């Protein structure tokens, strides 16, 4: 919905074991965000969360296959939350996608409890 | 986890109450009713406890045939009759590694 924006940046083609650093830039009426989250979506695939930022206390949440190499931050004073994505393997391409939630549910990663989405950057990762 | 149900329980029951308030919160348990061929918590009475939500209305989500207006007056042979609690919350614990672990 158009309440909040999100616009998303550092996408790019990389060679495998490289890395990139995803940004999302919100605007408009943030204040009642929940989550940041970060959703791909794989040539072939269904969209899947991949991380998730809860501002209320910080906690962090990962898909198991990117725990360790990626990590989801929240720059407050720029409005920005990042997604550093390290060890870059060739099933890590795919679409990425920003996203936003409002209070209500507490399931991190699952698309269904987000408003606000981004029109999404391409990661691809070469083998 | 039966955390991950009472929780879904509770925050969808919640949910319901602030439907009418929230235009968003409206959109994401429309898409979860529909979405998953579901209506309301425990049953689609549940709505007759909310706001707003006079009896024999229903969100249009709860139509098994999705138009505008149809869950005004609705007839019970053209809803989902399943609540979305048992439903939904069934799918979230058979996919929890992948919705919730930090
Ligand atoms: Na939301």
């Amino acid at each position: 919905s158009s309440q909040v924006q999100l616009v998303e940046s550092g996408g790019g083609s990389v060679q495998a074991g490289g890395s990139l650093r995803l940004s999302c830039a919100a605007s408009g009426s943030i204040s009642s965000i929940t989550y940041l989250g970060w959703f791909r979506q794989a040539p072939g695939k269904e969209r899947e969360g991949v991380a998730a930022l809860m501002t209320t206390d910080g906690s962090t949440y990962y898909a198991n296959s990117v725990k360790g190499r990626f990590t989801v931050s929240l720059d407050n004073a720029k409005n920005t939350v990042y997604l550093q994505m390290n060890s870059l393997k060739p099933e890590d391409t795919a679409l990425y996608y920003c996203a936003a939630a409002e209070n209500g549910f507490k399931i991190p990663l699952w698309e269904y409890i987000y408003t606000y989405w981004g029109q999404g950057t391409q990661v691809t990762v070469s083998a | 986890r039966d955390k991950v149900m009472s929780e879904f329980n509770n925050n969808f029951r919640q949910q319901m109450e602030n439907y009418p308030k929230n235009s968003h919160t409206a959109s994401i348990l429309d898409r979860m009713q529909a979405d998953f061929k579901c209506c309301g918590a425990a049953s689609y009475t549940d709505w007759e406890k909310i706001p707003s939500m006079s009896k024999n209305r229903v969100p249009d989500s709860c139509c098994i045939s999705v138009t505008v207006g149809c869950g005004i007056n609705f007839n019970e042979k053209a809803i989902h009759k399943e609540g979305c609690v048992e439903k939904i919350g069934g799918w979230l614990r058979k996919n929890v590694e992948n919705l919730y672990f930090q």
